[PDB]
């Protein structure tokens, strides 16, 4: 069937759609199609292209109200401007200076504000099941289902640790801590990465 | 440099 209405979606509405590049772009919802119990959403993008997308690959073009976001919520976020999919790992609280922690689909982690988030329209019941990278997906499943149980290592600036990267362990130094993230300076290449403090990549007890 |  072709539909004009589907839940709160309406043909002609402004929307964000996922492109093959994995970045998300503004468009218009031009069709809603049912195929058995399945639903597809045709989007005409503002610049280039039409795509027929599943509901987990479109997002509303507005910012979610804070109380509609949970740990595990599936979102599109400003990735640092590009828009990229992720999972909410933390909601605003005193310890994170009232920000959202996002774990992006490629494994990048960043704190963002509500103004940098868009809610996915039809997330999967298990929101992580459309994360393409299996390693990332498994990590998110464990994190979201274990929450609020979050084993983390307590790190302090100046601390020398080993950190994993590309399958090996690198001499490194804790530069800064920001909520549940730690900025690690890798001594070999003198470059930094922000890493979640519950990451098994962090080894203080070498 | 990639995340990770």
């Amino acid at each position: 069937e072709n539909l004009y209405f589907q839940g709160d979606l309406i043909v002609s509405m402004r929307i964000l759609g996922k492109k093959r590049t994995k970045t998300w772009h503004k468009g218009t919802l031009i069709a809603i199609q049912t195929v058995g119990p399945g639903k597809k959403y045709k989007v005409k993008f503002d610049n280039k292209g039409k795509s027929l997308l599943s509901g987990n690959h479109i997002a509303y073009d507005y910012h979610p109200p804070a109380d509609k976001l949970y740990v595990g919520s599936r979102v599109v976020a400003k990735y640092k401007v590009w828009l990229y999919a992720g999972i909410v790992a933390e909601t605003p609280n005193v310890k994170n200076k009232l920000r959202f922690l996002i774990f992006f689909d490629d494994g990048y982690a960043s704190y963002v504000t509500q103004s940098e988030l868009y809610p996915i329209c039809r997330p999967l019941k298990k929101t992580w099941e459309d994360i393409e990278d299996i390693s990332c997906r498994d990590f998110i499943e464990e994190y979201v289902t274990a929450y609020p149980n979050r084993p983390m290592v307590l790190l302090k600036s100046g601390q020398l640790i080993k950190t994993e990267w590309e399958g090996t362990w690198w001499k490194s130094r804790v530069e800064e801590v920001d909520g549940s993230l730690v900025r690690i300076l890798f001594l070999d290449d003198k470059r930094c990465e922000w890493i979640y403090r519950g990451s098994t990549r962090l080894e203080p007890m070498f | 440099k990639s995340t990770x």
